[PDB]
């Protein structure tokens, strides 16, 4: 789904 | 009386916005060059690209934003971005003639720019007025940094699950920035400046609301979500 987001929120 | 923990949130934000923020812009150097057709949206797309990076890093250190799940934090920053992005590019902002100015002519960015990139009056005047209406404040880099925090963690946002405690987040925010205020701010650029402060956040919503009716109009022809990035598509949309 975000995986971007969800990569840079880690 | 500004609590130990209130002093502590406040000198964690100031860390996490200079961590964040690069003043030299040094790496503009990596961004799709400009070109003065929507001839700045390649170098235009990059900057706010590379802006959404660092507002996450920013965020990421918010004190509990971290206890928020995956989902909520995802949906804050979602909302929230283009808010923050606007907010942050007001250190960069100069009255003097109603621009930009990141270090160099090249990287200096009037409403013509911002028109280069598909942008329209409706977005790009209440933008400058938010600009000067915010640089006028004059705020103290706690009270820029508390108001970016307070845009991210705000619980109205839609999708958010668990409002509650992003409401909680946010109130000891809200509560640090008053008490700063109170006794930290001088009069008479103290008068009203927090019903101030937050009147700007409603300016952003609204700015918001523009922002993502031109970016959906933009974005519908592949041509231009061509020279978007994936993480602005990401972000703002497919
Ligand atoms: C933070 C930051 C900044 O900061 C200092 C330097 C960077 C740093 O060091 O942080 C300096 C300049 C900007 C801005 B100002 B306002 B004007 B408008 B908003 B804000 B960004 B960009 B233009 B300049 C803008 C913008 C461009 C493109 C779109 C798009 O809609 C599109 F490209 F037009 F499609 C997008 F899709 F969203 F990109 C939307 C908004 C932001």
């Amino acid at each position: 789904n975000h995986p971007m987001l969800m990569n840079l929120l880690k | 009386k500004l609590s130990e923990e209130q002093q502590h949130i406040i000198a964690i934000l100031l860390d996490a916005h200079h961590k964040t923020y690069d003043p030299t812009y040094a790496d503009f150097r990596d961004f799709r060059p400009p070109v003065r057709p929507l001839s700045m949206l390649p170098h235009l797309a990059d900057l706010v690209s590379y802006s959404i990076q660092k507002v996450i890093g920013f965020a990421k250190m918010i004190p509990g934003f971290r206890d928020l799940t995956s989902d909520d934090q995802i949906v804050l920053l979602k909302s929230s971005a283009i808010e923050v992005i606007m907010l942050r590019s007001n250190q960069s902002f100069t009255m003097d003639d109603m621009s930009w100015d990141c270090g160099s002519q090249d990287y200096k960015y009037d409403v013509t720019d911002v028109s280069k990139a598909g942008h329209t009056l409706e977005l790009i005047e209440p933008l400058i007025k938010f600009q000067v209406g915010l640089k006028k404040l004059n705020l103290h880099e706690e009270e820029h940094v508390l108001l970016m925090a307070i845009c991210i963690v705000s619980p109205d946002r839609p999708g958010v699950q668990d409002a509650k405690l992003v409401e909680a987040i946010q109130d000891r925010l809200s509560n640090t920035l008053q008490t700063y205020i109170r006794c930290r701010h001088p009069p008479p650029g103290s008068h009203q400046l927090y019903a101030k402060m937050i009147q700007k956040l409603a300016d952003l919503r609204s700015l918001n609301e523009e922002h993502s009716k031109q970016y959906r109009s933009l974005s519908f022809q592949p041509e231009n979500s061509m020279k978007l990035t994936p993480l602005v598509l990401e972000v703002f949309g497919n």
